[PDB]
């Protein structure tokens, strides 16, 4: 009767420390560590599923050239510079 | 397989599922200790109670009698001291188990607190992408715009 | 019993004692200032 | 009043005794601080709408 009555007390706390272990590991599968980069952690393989699309429809609709940036950039600077000048002036 | 945003909140609700499994079974552990730990108080206190009737007992004169009480108590002294060695290391683990589910639970909200930024940027992407199909460019021609193709209809 | 006593007690951890003696201390000083000061102003 | 006789001691159970009113006195104080700065906003929406 006593034998069987201690064993009963512990049980409980076995079991308890099973849970918390396996809980334990698989927290880290899902994100793990964030230097990981291991595609086995699943925000990294979100992050290269975002990638792939992101660069996919690049490729379909090619962005412009930084030249192209520049000669607007230069184009917008030449007008505001034009309409401050002639603004400043007319009131004169 | 299947696509890796669904199975996330599946798993994360499974996660919170087993974390509440594991904050119930500790419970039940801290219950069981706080039993043993009175019933051994109770075995010391009926072991306190045999030595004052040998105090009194022993008034008499006749030590025959305080002979047999204090070797009666002795069974009783063993046991305490048997539960109070197990108590002993039940205490000191149960307090570790304490801290793992504590910082089991900080991770688990800092996961659940990017969960939506993630799937919020996937939508915007996916949406993004099919933009172009219809149209694309006006000067796309690839006749897989659907505004191309009606042209040539 | 115990059971639901413990499991209540995880979800809202109670105050270290520390802080009991804290607030017990800060109580104190309160009590003797009042009572000093209590004495010293019809004096 | 209660010094006047000259014992202390009942003193010291009445201030011990007005420190748990304080305490709640201070507790539904920081209470009013926030609901009536929220109550205001509310009605400003209301009022807008
Ligand atoms: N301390 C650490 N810092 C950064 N990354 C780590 C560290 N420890 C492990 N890793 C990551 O673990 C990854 C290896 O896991 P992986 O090879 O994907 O698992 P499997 O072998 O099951 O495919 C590596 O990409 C590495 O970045
Ligand atoms: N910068 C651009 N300016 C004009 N048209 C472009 C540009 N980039 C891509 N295209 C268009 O993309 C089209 C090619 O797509 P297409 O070969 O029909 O797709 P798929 O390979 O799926 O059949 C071309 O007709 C071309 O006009």
């Amino acid at each position: 009767e006593r034998k069987y009555l201690e064993l009963k007390s512990q049980k409980n706390l076995y079991l308890a420390r099973l849970k918390s272990a396996i809980a334990a590991q698989k927290i880290e599968e899902i994100a793990g560590n964030l230097d990981n980069a291991s595609a086995s952690s699943l925000f990294e393989r979100i992050e290269t599923k975002i990638l792939e699309l992101e660069a996919e429809r690049e490729l379909l609709n090619p962005p412009p050239s930084p030249l192209d940036k520049k000669f607007e950039q230069w184009e917008e600077q030449q007008a505001v510079e034009a309409t401050l000048a002639a603004m400043k002036a007319r009131r004169s | 397989q299947e696509a890796p945003e669904d199975l996330l909140e599946r798993l994360l609700g499974e996660m919170e599922l087993e974390l509440i499994e594991l904050r119930r079974a500790l419970a039940q552990t801290i219950a069981t200790f706080k039993s043993t730990e009175r019933q051994r108080d109770a075995q010391q206190l009926i072991a306190q109670r045999w030595y004052e009737k040998a105090q009194a007992a022993l008034d008499r004169g006749n030590e025959q009698l305080a002979r047999e009480a204090l070797g009666q108590r002795q069974s009783y002294q063993s046991h305490t001291e048997a539960l109070g060695k197990s108590l002993g290391e039940q205490r000191a683990l149960v307090e570790q188990v304490r801290g793992q589910l504590q910082k089991l639970e900080r991770k688990y909200l800092e996961l659940k607190s990017q969960k939506n930024l993630y799937l919020a940027r996937l939508k915007s992407a996916i949406a993004a992408q099919k933009i172009e199909e219809i149209a694309g460019n006006l000067d796309n021609a690839s006749a897989s715009s659907l505004f191309e193709r009606i042209e040539t209809k």
